[PDB]
């Protein structure tokens, strides 16, 4: 689906937390609602949301054109902790991302 | 700047082991899960094992579990990946990958490995 736009990051890692299936699964769950994922402050309207069989997406939804960025992947407490630096960097490579688009 | 450099790589017979060493460089290695990837020609990359920052926990593709054990020095800042009972199917270029962040991350240039009864060819 061209709805989903993934990063390069979530490109590269995915397949560690999720099959095919899974994944199709997680893209019907967002189609279905956008607004799934728990809005992170400080970021400029990033979403997380939790997976089982877990780990954690964060996506941006652009509502004019309906499609979601997958920024990335990871599991629950591995990269877990989300400073306000980090916060930053994401909206960074977010922005940066979404400008062109 | 942030360097990983495998070596260990070789051209081995099928049933035979080697081991992969990374050395880390220009990071605090012990504050990071590091990874092992492979990817073999006109194949895609894919996921060979997993290990956390202090190293306790681990986990593997299917196709090694029982066969590799990944590893790592948290002092020497170096990350291992034993391979025993080899096959031409592990045949590959593996590479150490270090998560730096949600977004960003380091991947070494690679050792190739290669199982193969015709090793004794070439030396």
């Amino acid at each position: 689906k061209s709805v989903f736009v993934e990063s390069t990051i979530f490109e590269k890692y995915r397949d560690e937390y999720l099959s095919d299936e899974e994944y199709r699964l997680f893209q019907a769950e967002l189609m279905l609602n956008p607004k799934l994922g728990d809005v992170i402050q400080g970021t400029g309207g990033l979403r997380k949301i939790r997976v089982a069989s877990g780990s954690r997406i964060i996506y941006y939804f652009l509502d004019e054109k309906r499609r979601f960025y997958l920024l990335t992947i990871y599991g629950k407490n591995e990269m877990s902790d989300l400073n306000a630096n980090q916060r930053k960097q994401l909206m960074a490579f977010m922005e940066a991302w979404r400008n062109e688009q | 700047q942030v360097q990983l450099q495998e070596s260990g790589g070789g051209l081995v017979q099928p049933g035979g082991s080697l081991r992969l060493s990374c050395a880390a460089s220009g990071f605090t290695f012990s504050n990071y899960a590091m990874r092992w990837y492979r990817q073999a020609p006109g194949e895609e990359r894919e996921f060979v094992a997993f290990i956390s920052s202090v190293g306790g926990s681990t986990n593997y593709a299917d196709s090694v579990k029982g066969r590799f054990t990944i590893s790592r020095d948290n002092g020497k800042n170096t990350l291992y990946l034993q391979m025993n009972s080899l096959k031409p199917e592990d045949t590959a270029v593996y590479f150490c990958v270090a998560r730096l962040s949600l977004i960003s991350d380091s991947w070494g240039q690679g050792t190739q490995v290669t199982v193969s009864s015709h090793h004794h060819h070439h030396h």
